[PDB]
């Protein structure tokens, strides 16, 4: 298995995806069911930091990340306060680019 | 039918119990109906309807088997025999696969199924449940935890086959799956460091040090401190 | 009031009253003044047990009178003609009715009910249905079924209405059911059946709106009988509503992801043709399946015709409305058994936690099937609890039988007897690490073999593995004299693949090969140069040895339906075996293969045949060795004359006839390949009928032989066997048998130019497998 | 190497992280505390007159 040769055919995998314009909807102050159901289900949510829903994505090919991009957001007394991650300024630029 | 000849109930089963022990299957399931039919009103019948399972049981047809064990659970639910039909119940739906073809005495019992381990298991609850002390209750509670643990390495399984190839975002999720639901294994000082890998994999720098933490807490003196996760074999 | 105390009850013959005990939803020390009067009778219904209890309050002592419920001891039946009488049991089983079953009369009616309508389904229209009971033993009854059959139900006449454009001539030649004639008789092409007709209503509402005639609206369906019930016959009313041109489709709605124009360019339509309304069909599920690929499953699609009457047009606008794109939460797999779990996680596309794309998952689930361990995959899609986005993917298998012994022989039509033995195995009970023994032996031939290889060598795919063979090949054997020379070979190799895309997948081949060559008494031109050029004599003999280190490159690929009895797909490989230098006998060949398929009739089918093969000569010698040169001529190359008669033919000592063989082999093969319609369509024999040329050529000319030439002219230039493109063309019947005891392959061809020195065999038949 | 070698730990874990437990499933009381057994070839019953 080891010195792996140039057979160029490997399989493409994902991890997640999102909407872009319904990012642009987000706003600090909302419940937890309301922008479960605008923005989606996470893909990785642990156990260990229970208010942390988090989306990412990873076109990977051979341990090699391509492509990524994530999106966090943080919970508290059962309402949106913060957000963060890179996905809410590419999210802006392809909503003004499209639209 | 091509005998159908009158004889005495004690010879009719001694011969359907000696066909047994000559690897007579085909023609055996044909000699016991028999009785019953002409003697229904007989513990014969009931001897019947259970070897009749078991004949079933060891050949390789579970539907058949499965149908009979059935049939005598719902018509004679207060034999005292019922604990043998649970047995037989929970050792044809376990799928033990009796063929010295592919004895494979290890059986690490990781490649089966969960339909079948998942079913088997609750069948042999269902057994320690109803007689817990019978003349057989610590093989069941054997076999019980063998399946437990069997399905505790399909779990890992799965998660490991998806880090050989990339995925750490499945991975993950699925070692988040063996640690909140998957106690009482042995599968449990792993799914931390694999859980712990995959994070740093995505650039999480905080979840990574929390399940560290959370693993060293819990196991001080452990090798995936030190070395990374790495995949065997 | 009341308070049971120790009910006890009678009545009863086999029911063991503890367990009718068991089964009262009360006990001892209960109050009950009417409350379960009837639940007691309700749950003994159930459950089958009894048919009448009587149940009563006095003294603390129920009087519980029962009687018990019949028993079917034994099921009898006969009189079945159209159908058998195993099946019929069977489907009525399923209604129940086995040993004793509690048997019940209202069953009975249900299930004679169900089996006379279902025949009345077919073309049975009277038919007696007498069920007898009988009183046996204690409580054992017998019921036999006794089936009375008419001869069947023709059809006389069919005919339609209000077919003011269409000729009803072609109507009823483009139905799946004709008229009674002259060969009509046979397969009883005439029968009656409700499915038959219902799916001839189809065929006949596709044919008019395919054509560009538009709603169709079908009247009703008029059945007529004759007198007693026997003859049938058919009047169909339609109604038309003239032709429209379709040109102006549309799509709207919203496409949050996938691009408008990506869409539009997959709505491939024109204004011409009027219409074809499965191509409507084909590009609605062509959109479906785009959009699904990105990850909208449950986008559902509406359409509505927009009808323009005067200028005669409809015009078509697609509101798509996708929503709630689903991920893929987790992916179970059932029905595992004596196989490992990562055997299918490594083949299975749509890894996880992924867009669910239905254009990746029929790719999976073309991939798990084409491994041959499985006989039946499905891909359900069952929601979650947290049904916002969160799908599973559960799977289902059905474990077949993988290893097996194989010991098979056969019969060829010259040299007779072969035998086939070694075991074989698929799965070495863990991964796929597939091992293959083999061992042949023939009166001419031998050729043993130890095969291993490894599916998945490294994490995404490479076939590699090793094997064994100690190939023999001499052919002093009976009348057909093919040139005289006895080899052996011995030797292994590594073989590797490896996949350059998702559908093509290369694999290279090195192997070490020893092998020695012996010849007989006193040899042709063409031997005793090269046995004196590389070989040692030994008195009136001599021989050779040496080693064989050459390397193979390969690739193939196939898409045919089946294996046997094929349909639309085409079989494709490239080939070639190249001597590596370093070792003698520096020598390289390449092959090709094509066998095109066309079914341009649902019983008639075609096949386009062809294959080319060059062997040059290079490095240290010139020439090519006769042993690995080509033999043109054979069964499954011209399918006429005897085989190894192609190509250059010369003399030898005592006036003989050989022939060496020339490296540059092609033929074109073409046939009609069609199974027996006389009977039905049973999938067991196909007939054809063969139509193939053939070619070998070497290039040099042949005048020096054993003083005499087998050739008119006396400068017959050898580089062709005849005119430009060397070739002999054939014709003649092919009929094969595909039973599994080997399959029969009896090809009786017509030769054609033939020419006064090329030997002839007209009949030709093979047998086994003589691999 | 420290490996696992069948130590059944109930998973601990340090304040403000939410402990996972979420229950066990499959629960292993194995009636009590997970003792073992042989094998006695109890696949059939005569009950010829017991």
């Amino acid at each position: 298995r080891v010195s792996l040769f140039p057979s160029y055919k490997l399989k493409i995998i994902q991890g997640n995806e999102l909407e872009p314009r319904a990012v642009a909807a987000l706003r600090p102050g909302m419940t937890k069911d309301q922008v479960l159901l605008l923005l989606g289900s996470p893909i990785l949510r642990d156990a260990f930091h229970t208010d942390r829903w988090d989306y990412t994505f990873n076109t990977s090919r051979n341990g090699i990340i391509k492509e990524r991009s994530n999106l966090t957001v943080y919970f508290e007394n059962g309402v949106l306060v913060r957000t963060e991650g890179d996905a809410l300024q590419n999210a802006a630029e392809a909503l003004r680019a499209k639209q | 039918a091509q005998i159908t000849q009158d004889w005495s109930v004690e010879k009719l089963y001694a011969e359907a119990q000696d066909e047994l022990n000559s690897s007579n299957y085909t023609r055996a399931v044909k000699l016991y109906e028999i009785l019953e039919s002409r003697f229904p009103t007989s513990r014969h019948a009931r001897q019947s309807q259970l070897d009749t399972a078991y004949a079933y049981y060891k050949d390789d047809e579970k539907d058949k088997a499965l149908a009979a064990i059935e049939r005598f659970r719902r018509l004679h639910p207060q034999h005292p025999n019922m604990d043998y039909a649970l047995y037989l119940r929970g050792l044809v739906l376990f799928n033990e696969d009796q063929s010295f073809l592919n004895k494979l005495a290890s059986q690490d019992w990781s490649d089966r199924d969960p339909k079948a381990n998942r079913e088997a298991y609750q069948a042999f609850a269902e057994l320690v449940q109803r007689f817990p002390n019978s003349k057989y209750a610590a093989d069941a509670t054997a076999r019980m935890v063998k399946l437990v643990d069997a399905l505790g390495g399909n779990e890992m399984s799965v998660a490991r086959y998806y880090m050989k190839r990339g995925a750490y975002i499945a991975a993950a999720n699925r070692a988040k799956k063996i640690i909140g639901s998957y106690q009482n294994t042995r599968y449990v000082e792993e799914s931390l460091a694999i859980l712990e890998l995959a994070y740093k994999k995505l650039d999480k720098p905080q979840l990574a040090a929390d399940t560290r933490r959370v693993l060293e807490t819990n196991f001080p003196k452990s090798p995936f401190l030190t070395h990374a996760w790495q995949p065997d074999d | 009031d009341f308070t049971i105390q120790d009910i006890r009850v009678e009545g009863l013959q086999r029911t063991e009253p503890s367990t009718v005990f068991n089964y009262l939803p009360v006990k001892v020390g209960d109050t009950y003044n009417d409350t379960h009067g009837s639940a007691i009778i309700k749950s003994l219904y159930a459950t089958g047990f009894f048919d009448d209890v009587r149940v009563e309050t006095a003294d603390g002592q129920l009087l519980l009178t029962v009687i018990e419920r019949p028993t079917i001891g034994s099921l009898n039946i006969t009189g079945a003609k159209m159908l058998q009488n195993d099946a019929i049991k069977k489907n009525l089983e399923s209604f129940g009715l086995a040993q004793s079953q509690y048997f019940n009369q209202a069953t009975l009616n249900q299930a004679v009910a169900g089996l006379k309508e279902e025949y009345l389904g077919r073309g049975k229209l009277n038919i007696q249905i007498t069920p007898k009971v009988t009183k046996l033993a204690r409580n054992r009854v017998d019921i036999d079924i006794t089936i009375d059959e008419g001869k069947s139900a023709k059809i006389t006449d069919i005919e339609f209405e209000g077919n003011q454009v269409y000729s009803d001539r072609k109507l009823m030649r483009q139905m799946s059911l004709t008229e009674g004639g002259i060969w009509t008789w046979l397969t009883r092409s005439d029968r009656f059946d409700r499915q038959k007709f219902a799916q001839d209503m189809e065929k006949v509402t596709d044919f008019y709106q395919n054509n560009g005639y538009f709603d169709f609206r079908i009247l009703d369906t008029d059945i007529q009988t004759n007198e007693d019930k026997t003859r049938q016959t058919i009047k169909i009313t339609v109604h038309e509503g003239g032709r429209f041109r379709w040109g102006k489709v549309s799509i709207e709605g919203d496409t949050n992801e996938v691009p408008k124009a990506e869409l539009e360019k997959l709505l491939t339509m024109k204004p011409g043709k009027w219409y074809e309304r499965q191509q409507m069909t084909a590009v609605l599920g062509e959109i479906q399946n785009r959009m699904g690929s990105a990850g909208y499953a449950y986008s559902e699609i509406s359409v509505q015709p927009l009808p323009n009457a005067g200028t005669k047009t409809v015009d078509f606008v697609l509101h798509i409305e996708p929503g709630r794109k689903i991920y893929v939460n987790e992916i179970h797999i059932t029905g595992n058994n004596k196989t490992r779990d990562e055997v299918v996680r490594r083949e299975l596309r749509q890894m996880e936690s992924a867009p669910y794309d239905t254009s990746k998952l029929q790719r999976s689930k073309e991939r798990v099937e084409l491994l041959g361990y499985f006989d039946n995959v499905q891909f359900d899609a069952v929601p979650l609890a947290g049904t916002p986005d969160k799908v599973d993917l559960n799977m289902s298998l059905t474990e077949r039988s993988t290893g097996s012994l194989d010991l098979s022989a056969g019969w060829v039509q010259d040299t007779g007897l072969v035998m086939s033995a070694g075991v074989s195995q698929d799965n070495l009970f863990g991964t796929g690490k597939s091992a293959a023994l083999r061992a042949s032996r023939s009166k001419t031939t031998l050729n043993g073999s130890l095969s291993f290889t490894d599916p998945y060598f490294t994490a995404d795919g490479v076939s590699l593995g090793y094997d064994i063979y100690g190939k023999a090949f001499d052919p002093r054997k009976a009348s057909t004299s093919v040139k005289q020379y006895k080899t052996t070979t011995a030797g292994g190799g590594v073989r590797m693949g490896i996949p350059v895309t998702e559908y093509d997948r290369v694999n290279f081949g090195l192997a070490a090969e020893h092998l020695t060559v012996n010849t007989y008494n006193k040899a042709p031109k063409r031997y005793a140069d090269f046995i004196r050029k590389y070989g040692k004599t030994d008195g009136a003999d001599g021989s050779f040895k040496g080693l064989l280190y050459k390397g193979t490159v390969g690739w193939g690929r196939n898409k045919t339906d089946s294996a046997s009895w094929p349909t639309r797909g085409y079989l494709t490989g490239v080939n070639a075996e190249i001597a590596l230098p370093g070792s003698k006998l520096q020598y390289y060949s390449a092959t090709h293969n094509q066998t095109w398929f066309f079914p341009l009739s649902k019983t008639f089918t075609l096949m386009l045949g062809g294959e080319v093969g060059i062997a040059g000569g290079y490095g240290r010698t010139k020439e090519i060795p006769f042993f690995e040169n080509f033999y043109g001529g054979g069964l499954g190359s011209v399918r006429g004359y005897e085989s190894g008669t192609l190509g250059p033919k010369v003399y030898d000592e005592y006036g003989e006839k050989i022939s060496y063989g020339g490296n540059k082999k092609a033929n074109v093969s073409a046939e009609l390949l069609f199974p027996m319609p006389g009977a039905k369509d049973a999938r067991t024999v196909r007939l054809s009928l063969f139509a193939d040329a053939g070619s070998v050529w070497d290039g040099r000319t042949y005048t020096a032989a054993e003083n005499g030439n087998n050739k008119s002219v006396y400068s017959e230039n050898a580089h062709k066997s005849t005119f430009t493109n060397e070739l002999r063309y054939s014709a003649g019947g092919a009929v094969t048998w595909l039973s599994p005891l080997g399959p029969m392959k009896f090809s009786y061809a017509y030769p054609l130019k033939k020419k006064p020195e090329d030997e002839i065999q007209r009949f030709q038949f093979q047998l086994g497998t003589t691999f | 190497y420290q490996s696992r070698s069948h130590r059944l730990i109930k998973l601990e874990v340090p304040p403000d992280l939410n402990n996972p437990d979420q229950g066990n499933l499959y629960r292993l009381p194995a009636g009590s505390g997970a003792v073992r057994a042989s094998d006695l070839e109890k696949r059939r019953t005569p009950a010829v007159q017991q």
